[PDB]
RNA sequence: UGGUGGCGAUAGCGAAGAGGUCACACCCGUUCCCAUACCGAACACGGAAGUUAAGCUCUUCAGCGCCGAUGGUAGUCGGGGGUUUCCCCCUGUGAGAGUAGGACGCCGCCAA
RNA sequence: AGUCUUGGAGGUAGAGCACUGAUUGGACUAGGGGCCCCUACCGGGUUACCGAAUUCAGUCAAACUCCGAAUGCCAAUGACU
């Protein structure tokens, strides 16, 4: 009868973990990122208000993949953040890693950010 | 569906196991028992549900300990009615069986002509699925003592490697003697003619053509042998003269006789004058006679003997090969 | 799995003397044996030496 | 292999329609296979600790960690931080080898093998052994053994009653 | 439905049902990235054979737990009195527990 | 400086078991003494001879608080003296 909790609560733990110390003002927004078993999402959000002011997923209908949890989509997808971003010009973005090591898509969604313009 | 009782007691069954699984549901959902369990769950010892329990806490409980593993009082009586309900279940079971046994022991001649019906039915048709496996004809089969093997074949052989010959015997000659040089086709013809018989006598189907006859004899037989190994080349005459004499006491007119080689082993001229002294007392009796031999006085013995046929084994000289190819009426020449 | 401070699996045809072969991986690139599961009387159900031996006393009163 | 498809075809489906689950992977599966030596022997004698390390990584190539004393004990001459014992963790194919390797020579292979003991379940579903002889099985070369003690077994499956991984065991061939 | 914050468990624990075609998770293996004092257990690497059991949602209850009155009581600033290791009166203030009751959750943003 | 007004820090009287301690009776109780039978201190039969632990109820605490006053202190905004 071996029971493990679930991957999220460990998420859970770890993103407070984060935000313990971390959080989104004006001028300095947080980038959220929410690993799923088939897709990912990315949100910049605003912990003063509440408020989101762009996101993103592998469901979008503009640039589009079919690989749905590759590098190459976790680029994509950053890629598309910086264009909203730009579009709606907050000029600067702070990363809010949920609790997943900066290894892997996380890193690849970054990196895409950062080459875009996106200056954490 | 087989009795009310046995229905009766699958329901008890059922329902018995059903309310053991509730009753130790309720103890294992009641939060004032649950501190004296090692578990909230069921478990088995001994063919029996029991809740396991902890070790110190062994005076609290009314049950019975297999191992701390516990039987609760409540269930014991339970699991008593179901131990029963098996013993009225293998008691009902032993009551069908002695039933069906009867409905068995009712029906005892419709069972045993039945299957003798099958029976005989699997031989006919299994007979017929070999007859047909080998592609073969029904013998036009005689009380005449009559072959015509029409395009006869070696059924030991691949029908590709055999080689088709036309064998009559037993209408306007009761002997056939295959006289020529030891040629491997000679042996073959007497063990074709000989297998052919057997297989007809026995109603299966034969390697030769359609409208091929064969005969109903009363007896077989043969003096067909390897000169095994030459340390005895004297027991391969004396044993085939052994046969013979056996075969000379009983062969009669309802006879096939198959003979290879006849008085081999010893001095050809007499070898060659035990062999027509033999066939001249065979052929007395009417029997039907193959024989084959190598000695040339036998090749003016057909000529010389009414209801006698001469025959021989062609032989290619260009290639050195025997065409195995019977020629009737044709005796052997000599080539060597 | 760790490099190197693993030794290397390596699929073994188990052997048995009554001839039954078993495979399984293992450090050993064969593994000869005596008494595999079927050759263990107690994996043959009732046995026969054991299940002929394991009469009770009679008081020898054969005599 | 030789186990995973005798599993899957055999076990589950059979255990499956026996108990009358209301999904597929309800059926109980063995997690792992947990291996431990147990001993602060090591006391007397420091070299003890390397005995029954390099046993068991032929036993398994799973390299055995050097568990050290939790806490400190006066009458058993304990420190904390000290080592005692060896465990070992199979998960995946390495698990099914082990009861593969188990089940064809380690049981039949002792000399009074008769009706394992039924008591060593859990209560809660898992079963739990101490082998006491140190050389049951081919791959710990005999003529190397010096000392005699055996190992823990323990096997936990996902079962939540003790009944049905009697069942799984039984079915699996465990010589109950 | 999922992600993300605020509000004091009136949010939480406990027991029973319904949901996955999407979505969220279970799940399949380690060739690739990464890793485990041992391990694809965890973290990663790609996917979708099947699974709604569990996680997660929608429902139910007052069982643990939580919030929680009014009145009165004790205590008490100030004034006064007495048999003064303490007690009593007056203006004002005013507890805890106990109850009556509430509650098995409310709102802000974004995508579908 | 005095107050009318508000918001604070705070753990004192009071009350209390929700922690740490002392403690009364009841139900139950593993275990330890005593008659002992045979008896490898192994197996029991009993005790109101004691009893860890749990549970119900009921007491006490300067250096015990799930709780918490009246008073006193700081300052502020609007006001009189």
């Amino acid at each position: 009868m071996i029971t493990k909790t679930s991957k999220n609560a460990a998420r859970l733990k770890r993103h407070a973990r984060v935000r313990a110390k971390l959080s989104g003002t004006a001028e300095r927004p947080r980038l959220n990122v929410f690993r799923s078993n088939k897709h990912i999402y990315a949100q910049i959000i605003d912990d003063v208000n509440g408020v989101t002011l762009a996101s993103a997923s592998t469901l979008d209908k503009d640039l589009n993949v079919e690989s749905t949890g590759d590098t190459s989509a976790a680029t994509k997808v950053g890629e598309l953040v910086a264009k909203r971003a730009a579009e709606k010009g907050i000029s600067d973005v702070v990363f809010d890693r949920g609790g997943y090591l900066y290894h892997g898509r996380v890193k690849a969604l970054a990196d895409a950010a950062r080459e875009a313009g996106l200056k954490f | 569906h087989a009795s009310e009782t046995l229905r009766g007691i699958r329901t008890q069954l059922r329902t018995l196991e059903s309310r053991v699984r509730d009753r130790l549901e309720s103890m294992l959902r009641s939060s004032s028992a649950s501190k004296m369990l090692s578990d909230t769950i069921v478990t088995i010892r001994n063919d029996r549900f029991v809740i396991p329990v902890k070790q110190e806490y062994r005076s609290s409980y009314g049950g019975i300990v297999h191992d701390l593993f516990i039987e609760p009082q409540a269930i014991v009586d339970m699991n008593n009615s179901l131990q029963q309900a098996k013993v009225k279940e293998k008691q009902e079971i032993e009551r069908i069986l002695r039933v069906l046994t009867e409905k068995t022991a009712e029906y005892t001649e419709e069972l045993f002509l039945d299957l003798q019906v099958l029976q005989t039915l699997d031989f006919i048709f299994a007979k017929a699925r070999y007859a047909k496996a080998v592609k073969a004809t029904k013998p036009i089969m005689n009380d005449t003592g009559f072959i015509r093997l029409k395009k006869a074949r070696h059924p030991l052989l691949p029908p590709d490697q055999v080689v088709a010959n036309d064998i009559e015997l037993g209408r306007d000659f009761s002997t056939i003697v295959i006289t020529g040089p030891n040629t491997g086709g000679k042996t073959v013809t007497l063990k074709t003619l000989g297998l052919l018989t057997l297989m007809a006598q026995s109603g299966l189907h034969i390697p030769a053509d359609e409208g091929s006859e064969a005969a109903v004899f009363e007896h077989v037989f043969a003096d067909i042998g390897d000169e095994q190994s030459i340390e005895q080349s004297l027991s391969t005459f004396s044993s085939h003269m052994v046969n013979i004499v056996g075969i000379l006491e009983q062969v009669n007119e309802n006879s096939l006789v198959l003979f290879d080689e006849l008085g081999a082993g010893t001095d050809p001229q007499e070898g060659a004058a035990l062999a027509m002294s033999i066939l001249d007392d065979v052929h007395r009796t009417n029997a039907r006679v193959l024989a084959t031999t190598h000695y040339p006085e036998l090749k003016a013995y057909g000529y010389n003997r009414e209801g006698v046929m001469n025959a021989s084994v062609e032989f290619d000289i260009e290639t050195l090969s025997p065409t195995y190819k019977l020629l009737i009426g044709v005796p052997g020449r000599s080539n060597a | 799995m760790k490099a190197g401070i693993h030794p290397n699996f390596k699929k073994a045809t188990v052997k048995c003397a009554c001839g039954n072969e078993f495979e399984t991986g293992s450090v050993k690139e064969e593994v000869r044996v005596e008494i595999c599961s079927e050759c263990h009387p107690f994996y043959t159900g009732r046995q026969k030496f054991a299940s002929a031996d394991g009469r009770v006393d009679r008081f020898n009163k054969k005599y | 292999n030789r186990l995973k498809e005798k599993y899957n075809k055999e076990i589950a489906p059979a255990l499956m329609t026996k108990f009358n689950y209301d999904s597929v992977m309800q059926v109980p599966k063995i997690e792992k296979i947990v291996i431990n030596m147990g001993v602060g022997d090591a006391v007397q004698n420091a070299k003890a600790i390397d005995s029954a390390v390099e046993e068991l990584t032929f036993i398994a190539g799973q390299k055995p960690v050097v568990t050290r004393a939790k806490k400190s004990i006066a009458g058993f001459r304990l420190r904390e931080g000290m080592p005692i014992g060896a465990k070992v963790t199979l998960r995946g194919e390495r698990m099914y080898d082990f009861l593969d390797k188990l089940i064809s020579v380690s049981l039949p292979r002792v000399r009074d093998f008769r009706g394992v003991s039924k008591k060593s379940f859990d209560g809660r579903g898992n079963y739990t052994l101490g082998i006491k002889e140190q050389l049951i099985f081919p791959e710990i070369d005999y003529d190397k053994v010096t000392k005699v003690r055996g190992m823990d077994i323990v096997i936990v499956t996902t079962a939540n009653t003790d009944e049905e991984a009697r069942e799984l065991l039984t079915q699996v061939g465990m010589p109950f």
